């Protein structure tokens, strides 16, 4: 039948994009990378350049330093054998100390200091990274929207390996560094909390990662719709709405009675995504500092 | 309770965050109409913003919204009915009269400029060093219209600069003039590139540019407007 | 009432059934055929499951509950108290989101627009009769359907979850949460960055799609295009739901047991099953 647009039906590939200058230093960019031609079907095909500079250095490095303090720990695990490592690779944990050590950092490395070290190398990375976010707009000109929607993300982060635990008056509290002993903290803390269900944080969090869901499939199966008028043009449709904008806009008018306009359907998004994070953060936080058992805290509405 | 506090505060910022939203996506088409173009009686509980202003880059001035609204342009249509809410029937040509799908928005009489200022979208030709990278080159395959019947042949594709990605085909007709047809409406296949929306004889049709190495935002809305309008119209001649 | 701009696009045309007949407007409503079909079915369903509401004993909408046949009833039907209601409601639902998106293709014709929203709906849909129809028909009762209940929906979540262990450890349950968990992610990022374009620093001009790439090139060393991360968000956002209805599709038929026990095919083989240490020996 017709063509959809999901795929390129031609690529065309012109000199390396190098990006617009404003206030970055140019010093700290990186010279252009391969070009995919398979990504190019399907978005981009240029990789790079990439800005470092000594910020995102921090990062990148405390991020592999993370990294590889849990790797080690898994191949001692495995007795340094190869075949067991890939073979019980999603057993294998980094557990934090015990409650013992409260939020002390007299635990042995063997017992949870190695969790901690870890901790450490996660939470300078993530930070360091965000303020690179903030940055990298800065330098652009640009809104700081993007640094702001990473914080809800950092938020529920924060809440689950950091200020709940020190809440809580022990790093045990915390979430484990493996695949599938993470997803059993996760089980086991529903169970030992009277199951999150009951939790209308967590009844919210859901609400929003479905409703992301659908609007992103709204919003991208729209845009696609429109793009026979340039829809993805999104900020000059901002600045000059084209029938593409309007054409959007009618069919939900006509199909659920109201709309957005190019701009502010972004602002829906922006939104609509942040609050999962957001609420999450939130139950998670009350969780065991002020409700022992969310069945029982609905059962009082509050 | 604090887990009810908390709760009970987020509802309402919610409550709060949702008329921010609504009133948000009014600052284009409100207030609403009537039919006739009058502003209609009941425009519902929410607001109109106070409005914003954005700064164009390259001088080419601001938007403000919400602001006055007007179609600045002629509408070929007339009621069939008597009473407020019925379809209303083309006066004319519905593609030549830019209505229905086949409706273009009066927008600026200039091209889109990329970061830089320049012009961002360009014949390929005079596009430099841009080259087809993968896939097809339509460059030289007939074009052929929903009726079956060749229309033209791919004379260059119009690309985008800045994000590197063919928009358009320049199209060349019997008469040795040119067209662009919108990247998305058409099919090319190995031997022939394929036109579902038109029929041969509406290529014509098609809005013509008014300086062969550019595009402005208005030419745009009245060629994919004209083009789009082919899936309705063009209904008679297809077929297949 | 109309959008200043809406008039020139309210012309006749694009109806899939019946011509003329329902192509008219009900405020900003498009009715149509389809417009029909949907008051209809969602109608008649309203009033049904109001009327199992007064059967039920509440009007309370916490309490509301339609639940399907007991298992016992196979797939045959029941009595209209002791699930028969659910059935004709379930019957309803499908009729009316079907309908849904039916209407929305003919809005789209009206329009000259692209298909893709009722496509992506579909989606939606599926996942839907995935839950009340293919996977209770394949196991052999409407039973093992969800009940339409605000708060018991959860617990035949949660029951049906807790069945196979920690549920968790369904595959396709993961791959799916990695979509949705991703395209959430995406869904903040170009929400935010192409507000970051439009809503500069306070007094600089708009920036441009050259900012944005730029910006994530900056950032991460790629940038996907605005052509692309409108083609990832529909695309992640199936895909979450496209594994959503494979994970459950497979639990309870091809899959019955702990799902965290069918991942000893990968540690039980033979190319390592028996060499001793880490967690397993
Ligand atoms: C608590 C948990 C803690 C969680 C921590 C993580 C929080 C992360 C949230 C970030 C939100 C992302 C949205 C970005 C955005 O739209 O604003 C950009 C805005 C700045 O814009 P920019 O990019 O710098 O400037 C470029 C443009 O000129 C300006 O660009 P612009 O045009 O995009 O900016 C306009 C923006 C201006 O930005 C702001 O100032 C944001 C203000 C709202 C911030 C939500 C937290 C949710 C909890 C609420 C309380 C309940 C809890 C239970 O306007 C708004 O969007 C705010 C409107 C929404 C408010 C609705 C409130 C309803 C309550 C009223 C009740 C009514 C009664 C009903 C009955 O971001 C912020 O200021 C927020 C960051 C915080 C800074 C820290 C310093 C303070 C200490
Ligand atoms: C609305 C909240 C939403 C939720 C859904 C959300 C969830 C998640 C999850 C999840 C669902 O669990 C994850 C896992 C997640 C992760 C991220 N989010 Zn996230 N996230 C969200 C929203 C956001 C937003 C707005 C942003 C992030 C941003 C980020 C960023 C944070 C980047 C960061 O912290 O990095 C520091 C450490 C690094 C980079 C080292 C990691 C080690 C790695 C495994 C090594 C392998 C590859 C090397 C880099 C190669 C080195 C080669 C060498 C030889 C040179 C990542 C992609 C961050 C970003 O940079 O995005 C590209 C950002 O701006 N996120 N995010
Ligand atoms: C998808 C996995 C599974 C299935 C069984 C399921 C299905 C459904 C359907 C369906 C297949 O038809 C519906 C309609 C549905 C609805 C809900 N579920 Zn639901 N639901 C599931 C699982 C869950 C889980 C874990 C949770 C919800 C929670 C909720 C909540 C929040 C869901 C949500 O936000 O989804 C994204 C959609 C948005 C934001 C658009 C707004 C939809 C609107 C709020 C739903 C209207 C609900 C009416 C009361 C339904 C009857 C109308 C009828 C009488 C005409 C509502 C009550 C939500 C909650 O807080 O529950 C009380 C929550 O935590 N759901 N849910
Ligand atoms: C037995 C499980 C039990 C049941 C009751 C349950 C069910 C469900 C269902 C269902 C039954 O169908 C659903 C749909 C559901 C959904 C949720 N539950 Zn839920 N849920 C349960 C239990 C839990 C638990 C403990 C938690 C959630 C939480 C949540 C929340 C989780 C929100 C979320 O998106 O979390 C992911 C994002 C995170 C964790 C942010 C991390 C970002 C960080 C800053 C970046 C770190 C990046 C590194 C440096 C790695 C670099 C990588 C490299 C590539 C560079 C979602 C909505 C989440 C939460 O907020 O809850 C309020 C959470 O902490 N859930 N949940
Ligand atoms: C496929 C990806 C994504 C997923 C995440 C998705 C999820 C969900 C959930 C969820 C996560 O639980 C919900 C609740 C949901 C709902 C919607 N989606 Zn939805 N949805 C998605 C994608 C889409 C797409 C492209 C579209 C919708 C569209 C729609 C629309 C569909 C409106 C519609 O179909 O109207 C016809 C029927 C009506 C109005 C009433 C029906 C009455 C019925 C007979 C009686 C109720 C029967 C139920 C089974 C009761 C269950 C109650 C209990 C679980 C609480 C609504 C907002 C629809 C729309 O109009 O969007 C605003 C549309 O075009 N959706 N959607
Ligand atoms: C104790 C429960 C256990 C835990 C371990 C668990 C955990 C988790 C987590 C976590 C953080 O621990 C997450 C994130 C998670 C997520 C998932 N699990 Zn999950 N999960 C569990 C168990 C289950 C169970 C039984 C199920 C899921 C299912 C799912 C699914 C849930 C999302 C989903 O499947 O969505 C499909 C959407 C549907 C069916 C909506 C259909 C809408 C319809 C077509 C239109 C409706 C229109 C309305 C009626 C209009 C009303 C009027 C209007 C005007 C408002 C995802 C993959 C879900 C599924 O895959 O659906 C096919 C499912 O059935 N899960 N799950
Ligand atoms: C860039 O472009 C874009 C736009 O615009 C330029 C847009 O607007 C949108 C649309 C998105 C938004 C406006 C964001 C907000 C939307 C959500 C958060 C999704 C949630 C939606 C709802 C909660 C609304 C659901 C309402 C419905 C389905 C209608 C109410 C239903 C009835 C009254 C039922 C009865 C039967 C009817 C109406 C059938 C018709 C027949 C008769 C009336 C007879 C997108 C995606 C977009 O990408
Ligand atoms: C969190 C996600 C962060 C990803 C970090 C990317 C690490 C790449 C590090 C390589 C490097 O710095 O050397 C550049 C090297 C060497 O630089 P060069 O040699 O070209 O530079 C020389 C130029 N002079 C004169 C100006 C200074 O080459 C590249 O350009 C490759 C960069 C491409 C990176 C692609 C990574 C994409 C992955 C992220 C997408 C998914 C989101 C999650
Ligand atoms: C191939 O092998 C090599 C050696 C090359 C490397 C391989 C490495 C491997 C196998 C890595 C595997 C890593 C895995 C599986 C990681 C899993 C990570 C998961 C699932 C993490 C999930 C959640 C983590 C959370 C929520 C952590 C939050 C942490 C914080 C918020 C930081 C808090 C900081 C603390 C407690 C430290 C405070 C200390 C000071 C000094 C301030
Ligand atoms: C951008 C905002 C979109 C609003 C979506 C709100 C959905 C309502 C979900 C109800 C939550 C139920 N519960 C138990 C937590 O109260
Ligand atoms: C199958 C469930 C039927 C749900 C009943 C009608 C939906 C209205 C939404 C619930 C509103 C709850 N409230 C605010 C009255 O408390
Ligand atoms: C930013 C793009 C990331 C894509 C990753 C999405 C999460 C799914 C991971 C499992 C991959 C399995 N699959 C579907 C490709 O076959
Ligand atoms: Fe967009």
């Amino acid at each position: 039948a017709e063509y959809q647009n999901i795929f390129s039906q031609v690529q065309v590939r012109g000199p390396a994009d190098l990006g617009m200058t404003e206030d970055v230093n140019l010093a700290n960019r990186s010279g252009v990378g391969p070009f995919s031609t398979l990504l190019g079907w399907f978005g981009n095909a240029q990789l790079g350049p990439i800005y470092l500079g000594s910020l995102g250095v921090l990062s990148l490095f405390s991020g592999l330093m993370w990294f590889f303090t849990i790797g080690i720990w898994f191949w001692y695990q495995a007795g340094w054998n190869p075949a067991v490592f890939l073979r019980d690779l999603f057993f294998f944990s980094l557990e934090p100390p015990a409650p013992e050590y409260g939020l002390s950092f007299a635990a042995p490395l063997k017992e949870g200091g190695l969790w901690l070290i870890a901790s450490f190398f996660m939470f300078v990375a993530v930070w360091s990274w965000w303020g690179r976010t903030y940055l990298r707009a800065q330098a652009l000109g640009m809104g700081k929207h993007t640094a702001w929607a990473f914080l809800s993300a950092i938020w529920l982060w924060m809440v689950l390996g950091f200020i709940r635990p020190i809440l809580m008056g022990s790093w045990s509290e915390a979430v484990p560094y493996g695949i599938f002993s993470h997803l059993d903290w996760t089980n086991n803390f529903s169970l030992v909390h009277g199951n999150l269900f009951y939790n209308p944080f967590h009844g919210l969090s859901i609400a929003f990662l479905y409703g992301s869901a659908l609007l992103f499939a709204m919003h991208g199966a729209t845009i696609l719709a429109v793009s026979r008028f340039g829809g993805e043009r999104e900020l000059e449709q901002i600045a000059d709405r084209g029938t593409a904008a309007e054409r959007a806009a009618l069919f939900w008018r006509w199909t659920m009675g109201f709309n957005a306009t190019m701009e502010g359907i972004h602002r829906w998004a922006i939104w609509m995504a942040v609050l999962v994070t957001l609420t999450g953060g939130i139950g998670i936080l009350l969780s065991g500092t002020v409700v022992d058992n969310w069945y029982v805290w609905g059962q009082n509405h509050g | 309770d604090l887990a009810s506090l908390a709760i009970y505060s987020f509802w309402i910022f919610l409550a709060g965050l949702i008329y921010y939203l609504q009133t948000e996506n009014m600052r284009e088409g409100y207030p609403l109409e009537n039919e006739d173009g009058t502003p209609a009686a009941n425009q519902g509980p929410f607001p109109l913003p106070k409005p914003k202003t954005f700064i164009l880059p390259h001088g080419r001035g601001t938007l403000t919204v919400p602001g006055p609204e007007s179609e600045d342009r002629p509408i070929a249509l007339a009621r069939t009915a008597v009473s407020e809410g019925f379809p209303h029937a083309p006066t004319g040509d519905p593609m030549k009269d830019g209505v229905g799908p086949a409706s273009w928005v009066a927008r600026r009489d200039l091209p889109e400029l990329d970061g830089h200022g320049h012009n961002k979208i360009k014949p390929m030709k005079a596009a430099a060093g841009f080259h087809v990278s993968a896939g097809k080159n339509p460059i030289g395959l007939p074009v052929r219209g929903c009726d079956l019947e060749i229309a033209g042949k791919v004379v260059d594709i119009w690309v985008d600069i800045p994000e590197q990605m063919a928009r358009f085909l320049e199209v060349e007709l019997k008469d040795g003039s040119t067209r662009l047809l919108p990247m998305q409406m058409v099919k090319v296949q190995s031997n022939r590139v394929h036109v579902n929306a038109l029929s041969s004889d509406l290529f014509a049709g098609i809005p013509t540019i008014k300086s062969p190495t550019e595009v402005t935002l208005l030419e745009e809305d009245k060629i994919c407007g004209y083009v789009a309008g082919g899936l309705m119209y063009a209904a008679p001649k297809r077929k297949s | 009432a109309l959008l200043s701009f809406e008039r020139k696009y309210r012309v006749p045309g694009g109806t899939l059934v019946g011509g003329n007949l329902f192509d008219f407007w009900v405020g900003p409503f498009y009715v149509g055929f389809f417009g029909v079909a949907t008051f209809f079915f969602a109608a008649l369903g309203i009033i049904l499951i109001a009327w199992s509401a007064v059967l039920q004993g509440t009007w309370n909408p916490q309490l509301i509950s339609v639940y399907p046949p007991a298992l016992e009833y196979g797939l045959g039907g029941a009595p209209l108290a002791k699930g028969g209601l659910w059935q004709i409601i379930t019957i309803c639902a499908t009729g009316a989101f079907v309908s849904w998106a039916l209407r929305e293709v003919e809005i789209c014709r009206k329009l000259g627009i692209g298909y893709h929203i009722p496509f992506a709906f579909a989606f939606a849909i599926l996942a839907y009769l995935t839950l009340v129809l293919f996977r209770p028909v394949m196991m052999g009762a409407w039973g093992y359907a969800f009940p339409y209940g605000i708060w018991t929906h959860l617990d035949w979540v949660s029951n049906t979850g807790y069945t196979y262990g920690n549920f968790h450890y369904n595959p396709a349950h993961m791959i799916a949460i990695s979509f949705f968990f991703t395209n959430a992610l995406a869904l903040a990022l170009h929400g935010a960055l192409v507000l970051s374009a439009a809503n500069p620093e306070k007094g600089k001009e708009m920036r441009t799609p050259d900012h944005e790439d730029t910006f994530f090139r900056d950032l991460v060393g790629y940038s996907i295009g605005t052509l692309g991360i409108h083609r990832l968000g529909l695309l992640l956002s199936l895909s979450a739901v496209f594994f959503s209805a494979l994970c459950m599709i497979i639990t309870g038929t091809i899959w019955f047991d702990q799902w965290v026990d069918w991942w000893q095919w990968w540690v039980k083989l033979p190319w390592w099953a028996n060499i001793p240490g880490g967690i397993n020996g």
